[PDB]
């Protein structure tokens, strides 16, 4: 369960799996995340900016 | 279960707008007396039995056919096609020329409608929702069709065959196929919804005009 | 002249031929509905608006049911909550999961009614119902498996922009909502079938994924695009 | 006091089975277009206290005192025109009684919607016939023209100064469509999805003028209670169930057929008289729906002392709907009856409003798990939670009768559900 | 990342009142524009309307 | 005579036979009322 460094997962297909839903960057106590997406070519729903402050996250 | 008939139309080469559909004059004078059972300024209650019509005519109704019944009644595609989209007894894909409806309902299950379906399926060697290669008999389930005492039955074309055992439905088919048309209604020796065994009821000649008639009315 | 109705028995008058809806409204009480609006006809077929009447061993739908002299509307009774879970657990139980990737997310009026008059759980243990999404133009984007079946577009569409090409083919529960035809739903007001529809089934396709309303900030402005100040 | 036995001097529906001429000269050869010009010249306030005495009730469903609603359409007029709705789309399955007086009593038919219009002022008449009944809706036409050309329906009805007209519609198959509202919206050439009351079609119906919809069977005995009495219709049957009844007796019995007694009559009586009984006995008797499909099911316990009557079986935990009787003896499944039936509303819905459309839907998947007892009990309670959700919550009545065969079967038959799918978890356990 | 030098970028007050909101305005000595509450004018509905017998209100769709 | 089915007319209707009646019935008709538009679009 430990908390440490983050981290963006993928499918085992190799597609990301985050869907620029931005429930985290709603949820952020501390506002260290943001978010900023786009459909991609292939329309997926996929983020184009997703920045973490580590300086500014509590972990 | 699954109807396996989509409601959304895609352009082909045998259906697209551009495919040939017209009223005969025959069917126009027809169509001339339906409308006018209907007040002025309702013109849109003909739809039905002008779309009736239409495949009557044509065999199936093609998207064409939808838009020629829109123009004339000068109702909307969109609302037409809801109509043929919503209602059953359109056939918005070609049908073989025989088009045998098996009621399967409860009151028709508990006697064997399956064994009729069965007959109908090894007989014809083809699957419930399936055409014969020679574009000759279509096989599809329906709902109560109105003679459940009579189960089990079918209806091919307008024309109830009822009382049916896989024999009799088989000797319909051949008789179908042959040219014949088969004498609608029971197959087991009974003429109407009347018992089997004999009339129990309405035994006596019917009383005639003023039996019992009130003294004033 | 004003006939005197009750709400939650407070006294309040008004109009003969006044709803349910609109009594409740007047006292302050908005009802839950998914395809009533006030601009639109009445269609009374999501359900979702059924209250309880004092006497009546029946619900009515506040939308359409005219009120009567006298009539006190039970809006916070348990046969009223009780309507509102089951309209609610249908819909959700023929809804997909979606939300994530949903763009209507946090401005969706099932997500809200869901939390202020569903249930918590589901008791849906089959399978669900997916839909061919149609296209009807660059404008608005289609995904038909998070339809309702409000008819909401189809009212307005027809209504107010005076254009027929809006639907229900089939019916029961394969019921859809299209043109049955592909065509492309072009007129000047086509974006308000955006901003009606409930769900997420109609959305901006220039804005999608592209924002979440809590991330937004509203200024209030007018429009210079024409002369009308909308 | 019992009831049955009903006397063929006394049977209003003569010339069933289709024995005799049905032409208009056979249907004047009986009773029917006799003094209809003296009918219609006493007018509507008699024909409607006739009708009240007689204390007729809906015999297409819901029975409701037509005396009163014909009453209710008795309104001074508004500039508006009036009309009759005859129902004939017999879609409930194990109803016949429609058919066989359409297609052989359809001059019987025409004088009762010719005496109902009188009654209700009506200018015209729409018989909305099921598009399946093509010979019936043909046989309909001709007795029609037949009534034209002699004079009897039109301009001046039979020399009485009233117009009225009889036009016949044929829809397309929906059994919803046979609901009053779907069959006002489907004569206007729309979907024939039903409205929302109010307005009531009294009030606004077909083409948004007044219109009264009845059932084949109450227009068509209408005139032979107006030739006769009502007291002597009141006379036939309990205090407030009153005349005759057409019951289509079917199923697993050895007899099925459709015939006409009183409306009290016993059903284990009727079945062992007019339909031969239960094909293994009465002690082979499981079941028996006697209102069609909308109406739950009764044991054998009930059936053995029970009247088929509408209070009789409301008493019951039932209805009387349309007296469509099946059968279903000890050697059937019918948990699979009951989860056909559940398809057959499925397939039957108009899917304009979210309870029935969806929960109608769910409940077919929950029953044809519960046919093969892939599921647990603790879905039995689940069941019948949201059949009680969809019923009362819905715009009509499809919903709420789509909801009463799965009570039913809940209510009388759960051990054989639990049994079954104890059998299921043991047989895939094994594995 | 979008930056700011205005403090006041994100304040916003809840007031109960036309009325309260220009007290306070005033005593903090803010300039201040008032906009009037609209409210949606009442609207006559009928079930009844979508059926009419000469009217435009008959809906072809439900 | 009690004993023979007598509704045999039915073995013979065509595709067109309720359409045709129809036509015939046209003239036994009386004028249909008028809404004082033509359509309800109108
Ligand atoms: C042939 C027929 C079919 C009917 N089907 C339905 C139906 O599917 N659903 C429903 O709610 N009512 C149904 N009804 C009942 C109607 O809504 C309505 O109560 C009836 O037609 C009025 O006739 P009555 O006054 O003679 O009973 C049906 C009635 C008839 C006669
Ligand atoms: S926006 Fe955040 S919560 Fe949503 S999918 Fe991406 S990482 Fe997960
Ligand atoms: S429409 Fe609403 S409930 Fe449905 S997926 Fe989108 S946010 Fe979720
Ligand atoms: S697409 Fe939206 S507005 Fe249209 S019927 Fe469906 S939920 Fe309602
Ligand atoms: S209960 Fe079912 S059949 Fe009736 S209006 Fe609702 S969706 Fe249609
Ligand atoms: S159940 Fe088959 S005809 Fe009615
Ligand atoms: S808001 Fe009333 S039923 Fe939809
Ligand atoms: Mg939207």
């Amino acid at each position: 369960r430990f908390r440490g460094e983050h981290a963006l997962r993928r499918y085992p297909s190799g597609e990301e799996r985050c869907i620029a839903c931005k429930l985290c960057e709603a949820v952020c106590p501390a506002q260290a995340i943001t978010i900023e997406a786009e459909p991609r070519a292939d329309g997926s729903r996929r983020t184009t900016r997703y920045d973490i402050d580590m300086t500014k996250c509590i972990y | 279960g699954a109807g396996g008939a989509l409601f959304v139309h895609r352009d082909t080469p045998e259906n697209n707008p551009d495919t040939p559909f017209d009223f005969t004059p025959e069917n126009y004078k027809r169509i001339e007396a339906i409308v006018k059972n209907y007040p002025e300024g309702h013109k849109a209650a003909a739809v039905l039995p002008v779309l009736d019509l239409a495949q009557r005519q044509n065999g199936w109704l093609p998207i064409s056919a939808m838009n020629k019944v829109a123009e004339i009644l000068q109702v909307p595609p969109m609302r037409v096609y809801e109509v043929a989209t919503f209602y059953t007894m359109y056939n918005r894909k070609p049908v073989g020329k025989y088009h045998i409806q098996v009621c399967t309902t409860t009151p028709c299950m508990l006697r064997n409608s399956d064994s009729i379906l069965e007959a109908i399926q090894k007989k014809l060697g083809i699957k419930v929702g399936e055409t014969t290669p020679d574009k000759l008999f279509t096989l599809i389930e329906v709902e109560c069709l109105g003679a459940c005492v009579n189960a089990p039955m079918v209806q091919i074309n307008d024309n109830y065959y009822e009382d049916l055992t896989p024999k009799d439905i088989e000797e319909i088919i051949d008789e179908l196929k042959a040219g014949k048309i088969p004498k609608p209604g029971p197959r087991s020796g009974r003429f109407s919804c009347e018992p089997a065994g004999g009339l129990t009821s309405l035994t006596e000649p019917p009383k005639g005009p003023g039996f019992g008639v009130q003294a004033g009315l | 002249n004003l006939i005197e109705v009750f709400v939650d028995g407070q006294s309040v008058m008004v109009e003969p031929g006044t709803t349910v809806l609109q009594a409740c409204e007047k006292v302050g009480m908005q009802i839950p509905r998914f395809c009533y609006h006030e601009r639109l006809s009445v269609a009374g077929n999501c359900r979702m608006c059924l209250v309880e009447i004092e006497k009546a061993p029946k619900v009515v739908a506040a939308c359409a049911m005219p009120v009567m002299k006298g009539w006190n509307i039970l809006t916070n009774s348990e046969k009223s909550k009780k309507a509102r879970e089951g309209v609610m657990e249908f819909l959700l139980a023929n809804h997909p999961l979606d939300c994530p990737i949903c763009d209507q997310g946090g401005e969706c009026d099932l997500q809200d009614q869901s939390m202020m008059f569903g249930s918590d759980r589901s008791r849906f243990l089959e399978g669900k119902r997916a839909v061919e999404d149609k296209n009807i133009g660059p404008l608005v984007k289609t995904i038909m498996t998070r339809c309702i079946q409000c008819t909401r577009c189809i009212r307005f569409a027809s209504e107010i922009a005076g254009v027929d090409d809006l639907g229900t083919t089939g019916r029961g529960n394969d019921m859809q909502v299209g043109t049955y035809i592909e065509k492309m739903f072009m007129s000047e007001l086509s974006g308000n079938i955006i901003d009606i529809c409930p769900v997420g089934a109609l959305t901006s396709k220039p804005y999608a994924f592209t924002a979440r309303p809590w991330e937004t900030r509203k200024t209030e402005s007018i429009d210079v695009m024409d002369a009308v100040g909308s | 006091t019992s009831f049955g036995s009903l006397k063929d001097e006394d049977r209003i529906f003569t010339n069933l089975y289709g024995r005799h001429d049905w032409r208009l000269k056979g249907a004047q050869s009986r009773g029917d277009w006799y003094k209809t010009k003296e009918i219609l010249l006493k007018g509507p306030d008699w024909i409607l206290g006739e009708v009240k005495t007689s204390g007729l009730r809906g015999r297409g469903g819901a029975g409701f005192p037509t005396g009163l609603k014909w009453s209710f359409m008795n309104k001074p007029s508004d500039g508006r025109p009036k009309y009759l709705v005859v129902n004939a789309d017999e879609g409930e399955p194990g109803t016949c009684k429609d058919r066989e007086i359409i297609r052989h009593d359809p001059h019987k038919l025409v004088e009762g919607c010719l005496v109902g219009g009188r009654a209700m002022g009506a200018r015209a008449a729409y018989i909305y016939i099921r598009g399946e009944f093509y010979n019936e809706a043909s046989n309909l036409q001709v007795a029609i023209r037949e009534a034209y050309e002699a004079g009897l329906i039109g301009k001046n009805a039979c020399g009485s100064g009233y117009d009225f007209d009889v036009f016949v519609v044929r829809g397309a198959g929906a059994y919803i469509c046979g609901e009053e509202t779907a069959l006002i919206e489907s004569i206007e050439g729309k979907q024939g999805k039903p409205r929302l009351k109010p307005p009531f079609p009294a009030d606004v119906g077909v083409f948004g003028c007044p219109t009264t919809v009845a059932n084949v069977e109450t227009v068509a005995v209408s005139p032979t209670i107006c030739r006769r009495g009502g007291a002597w219709f009141a006379s036939f049957g309990r205090e407030r169930n009153s005349g005759t009844k057409l019951f289509n007796i079917s199923g697993h019995v050895n007899h099925p057929c459709t015939v006409e007694e009183e409306m009290s009559v016993p059903l284990k009586e009727l079945i062992e008289k007019h339909a031969g009984g239960v094909i293994g006995g009465w002690d082979n008797l499981l079941a028996v729906i006697p209102g069609g499909s909308s109406t739950p099911l009764i044991p054998k316990s009930v059936c053995e002392t029970v009247l088929m009557d509408f209070d009789a079986l409301v008493q019951a935990q039932t209805g009387l709907g349309t007296a469509a009787v099946i059968v279903m003896d000890r050697s059937t499944d019918i948990v699979k009856a009951i989860a056909r039936l559940i398809e057959f509303y499925k397939h039957e819905s108009c899917g304009q409003c979210t309870p029935c459309r969806e929960g109608v839907d769910w409940m077919n998947k929950v029953m044809a798990r519960f046919v093969k007892g892939d599921a647990r009990p603790a879905e039995i309670d689940s069941l019948w939670e949201i059949s009680k959700q969809i019923e009362g919550h819905t715009i009509c009545a499809l919903g709420d009768g789509a909801a009463w065969p799965v009570q039913g079967l809940i209510r009388h038959f759960r051990p054989e559900l639990e049994e079954r799918m104890q059998q299921f978890a043991l047989q895939h356990q094994a594995r | 990342w979008s930056s700011t030098a205005d403090p006041l970028s994100n304040l916003v007050l809840t007031f109960s009142t036309k009325e309260d909101a220009v007290a306070f305005a005033e005593k903090n000595g803010w300039s201040f524009d008032v906009e009037e509450r609209k409210v949606p004018k009442p609207k006559s509905k009928s079930y009844g309307a979508n059926f009419s017998w000469n009217k435009r209100t008959r809906v072809s769709t439900k | 005579d009690n004993s023979t089915y007598r509704n045999l007319q039915h073995h013979e209707y065509s595709t067109y036979t309720f359409l045709d009646l129809n036509v015939e019935l046209s003239k036994f008709r009386m004028p249909q009322p008028s809404s004082g538009r033509q359509s309800p679009r109108h």
